[PDB]
């Protein structure tokens, strides 16, 4: 999930982008 | 259920 | 006029624009993340068409979105098929929205309701979601501007009980919750009163007609609304009655035939005849 | 290709009698979906057209007398009257509707009279 | 790296995306 | 007001054809399927045919060479074409309604008798 990768996890702004 | 909304609709295909 | 298949609108408005030959939306609907959207870009916005949600319908973050009276103004019917986590209607974190305004919408047949995060958001005490659901206890309605009791909610509409206060029920300032006799059960009513067909669904445009039916309570079929599909149709989506040809082409790129039903896979325990698209008993385990 | 088959051809009776009539069929009604069956039964007063008494083989029509009463499932249906009147007499059909439409030979209820 | 949790993921949508 | 009106020629010679016009009021053609039941003299009814809604149309398997079903939606009427008729076909012809969604045949018209001698 999202929450999975971002929130418990750290997540820089290149591995959020992924999502969109 | 925030949790469960962010998941299912950051998804990359929209639909 | 016209039915298409689940929606997810995001971003620009321009997509938006793909509901305007839409009456039944078979599938949900789900219009979310406009940032830099204003009110001047819905005051001529409107999709009166639009009458039945099969699914789920869903708005998040859509921004300068102040009212839904003139975007869905003849939305009577979401049966929640599939819905949103046990919702058949979310409204999370619709800024700027200051009231429902679906006046129109006459029962959700199956979910529930989660408004939460909606600042500025007024007009919801008045609403008796209990003439509207079935499980009201279920529902999630916190985190609004109507949790501080301080909403300038002002309504001839009709008056219900929700916890211990008698509360006149109305979506908007102009726009009575219409409550129908107890005789007309979940068919819909006229405004005068007189119930609609025993299989029609919510509203009706002249009674005990069931081709005059907003909404069916069953299934519907060339123009009518029936109980259940006959020989030699097929139950599709579960609202609506088919042939054998339009399930045919669906197939062919992956539905099948099964129950009387056209379904998009064979249950276990059932493989599909590659010849007229039945699911038969397997051999043993399949594949 | 649905047959049906009803028994007996005729039959007399006296007034305020019980009368059971049947309606075999040579393929089962059931419908999987709704779990009903597709047979209907059909009052012919003399002079008159056919009536929809009941349908589905127990709900009856709006409009129809409690004595008639509509009973079987699958193949085997019958028709039940509880108390006859003398404005019973007719002849009565049945009629299945699931793939295509089949009509029994019928059964004539009459009345004794002297 | 970086944690975004709740509404910061949605802000985090609309400044990356 | 939902009815239906049988209108046929009455007397037809053997081997023509039979050729009635079931007139309907009060329901949707587009809606509502119409069939065609035919009676003898003295015996039960006979299911000669239907047509659907959208226009398809069944028809007996003992009898389907020779019967023929049409209808005019815009004119609310139903067509009823017979060939090679017999004396045997001497009849009574009825057309009735058929919410085949939810019930059977309810409304019936009145028939048309047609007899077939020389
Ligand atoms: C809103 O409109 C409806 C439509 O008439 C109205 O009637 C109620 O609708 C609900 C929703 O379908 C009915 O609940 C069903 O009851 C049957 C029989 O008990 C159950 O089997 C159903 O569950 C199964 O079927 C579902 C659909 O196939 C599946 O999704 C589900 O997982 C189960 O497999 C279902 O619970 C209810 O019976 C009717 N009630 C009547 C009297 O018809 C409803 O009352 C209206 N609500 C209002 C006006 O507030
Ligand atoms: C099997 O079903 C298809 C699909 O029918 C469509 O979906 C159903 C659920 C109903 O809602 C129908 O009302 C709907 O049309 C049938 O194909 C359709 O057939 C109709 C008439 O046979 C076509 O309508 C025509 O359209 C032209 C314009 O293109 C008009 O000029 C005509 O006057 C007439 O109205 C329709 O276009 C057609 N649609 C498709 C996608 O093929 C199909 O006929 C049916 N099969 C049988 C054997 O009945
Ligand atoms: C939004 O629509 C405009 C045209 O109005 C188009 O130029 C732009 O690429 C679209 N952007 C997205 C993200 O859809
Ligand atoms: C909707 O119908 C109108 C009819 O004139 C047509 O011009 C338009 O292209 C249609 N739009 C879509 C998205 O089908
Ligand atoms: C219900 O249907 C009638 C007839 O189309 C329409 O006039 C009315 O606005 C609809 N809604 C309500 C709440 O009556």
């Amino acid at each position: 999930g999202v929450v999975e990768h971002c929130c418990h996890r750290p997540c820089s702004n290149a591995e959020f982008k992924k999502y969109c | 259920f925030e949790d469960y909304l962010h998941n299912v609709v950051f998804v990359p295909r929209p639909s | 006029g016209e039915v298409c298949p689940g929606m997810d609108i995001r971003n620009n408005l321009t997509r938006l624009h793909e509901l305007e030959n839409c009456s039944v939306i078979e599938g949900h609907l789900q219009i979310l993340l406009m940032f830099k959207t204003r009110p001047e870009d819905f005051r001529d916005l409107s999709f009166p068409k639009l009458i039945m949600i099969t699914d789920y319908l869903l708005l998040f973050r859509v921004y300068g979105l102040e009212s839904l009276k003139d975007l869905f103004p003849n939305l009577t019917v979401i049966r929640g098929s599939r819905l949103f986590f046990n919702y058949a209607l979310v409204i999370f974190e619709m800024v700027h929205l200051k009231e429902l305004g679906l006046y129109n919408l006459m029962n959700i047949t199956r979910g529930s309701v989660r408004i939460e995060k909606n600042n500025e958001l007024c007009y919801l005490a008045t609403i008796d979601w209990s003439r509207i659901l079935d499980s009201v206890e279920d529902n999630h309605i916190v985190l609004n501007k109507d949790d501080n009791e301080e909403c300038g909610d002002i309504c001839n509409c009709p008056a219900t009980v929700i916890n211990g206060q008698f509360v006149e029920r109305c979506w908007t300032h102009s726009h009575c919750q219409k409550v129908c006799p107890t005789i007309c059960k979940s068919h819909g009513c006229t405004a005068e009163g007189l119930c609609c067909h025993s299989e029609c669904l919510g509203n009706c445009s002249q009674p005990d007609d069931p081709t005059k039916c907003v909404a069916c309570r069953n299934f519907y079929l060339d123009g009518r609304c029936v109980e259940t599909c006959p020989p030699p149709y097929y139950h599709f989506q579960d609202w609506r009655c088919v042939n054998f040809s339009f399930c045919q082409d669906l197939h062919h790129k992956q539905y099948v035939i099964h129950n009387n039903k056209c379904i998009p896979e064979c249950p276990s325990g059932y493989t599909m005849n590659s010849s007229n698209l039945l699911c038969t008993p397997c051999l043993g385990p399949c594949p | 290709d649905i047959v049906m088959s009803q028994s007996p051809s005729s039959l007399v009776v006296s007034v305020g009698e019980k009368v059971t009539m049947s309606c075999k069929s040579s393929q089962s009604l059931l419908y999987s979906s709704n779990q009903k069956n597709f047979l209907a039964w059909y009052q012919q007063k003399p002079g008159q057209s056919p009536k929809l008494l009941i349908y589905w083989a127990s709900t009856r029509e709006s409009g129809v007398p409690d004595r008639f009463t509509g009973s079987g499932s699958g193949t085997d249906f019958t028709l039940t009257i509880s108390s006859v009147k003398a404005e019973d007499l007719a002849v009565y059909y049945c009629q299945q509707y699931f793939r295509y439409r089949t009509f029994g030979g019928g059964t004539k209820l009459e009345i004794k009279s002297s | 790296p970086k944690h975004r949790c709740g509404s910061e993921i949605t802000n985090s949508y609309m400044d990356l995306c | 007001q939902v009815q239906l009106k049988e209108s046929g020629p009455g007397l037809v010679a053997p081997s023509q054809s039979l050729s009635i016009t079931c007139t309907v009021s009060g329901f949707p053609l587009t809606a509502y399927g119409v069939n065609w039941v035919r009676q003898p003299p003295g015996k039960g009814l006979e299911w000669l045919g239907m047509i659907w809604g959208d226009g398809n149309t069944d028809y007996n398997s003992a009898l389907k060479s020779r019967l023929s079903i049409s209808k005019d939606n815009s004119k609310s009427q139903v067509f009823l074409k017979m060939n090679s008729l017999q004396t045997d076909d001497t009849a009574r012809y009825y057309c009735a309604r058929d919410p085949y969604g939810s019930k059977p045949m309810d409304y019936w018209g009145q028939g048309t008798s047609v007899t077939v001698s020389s």
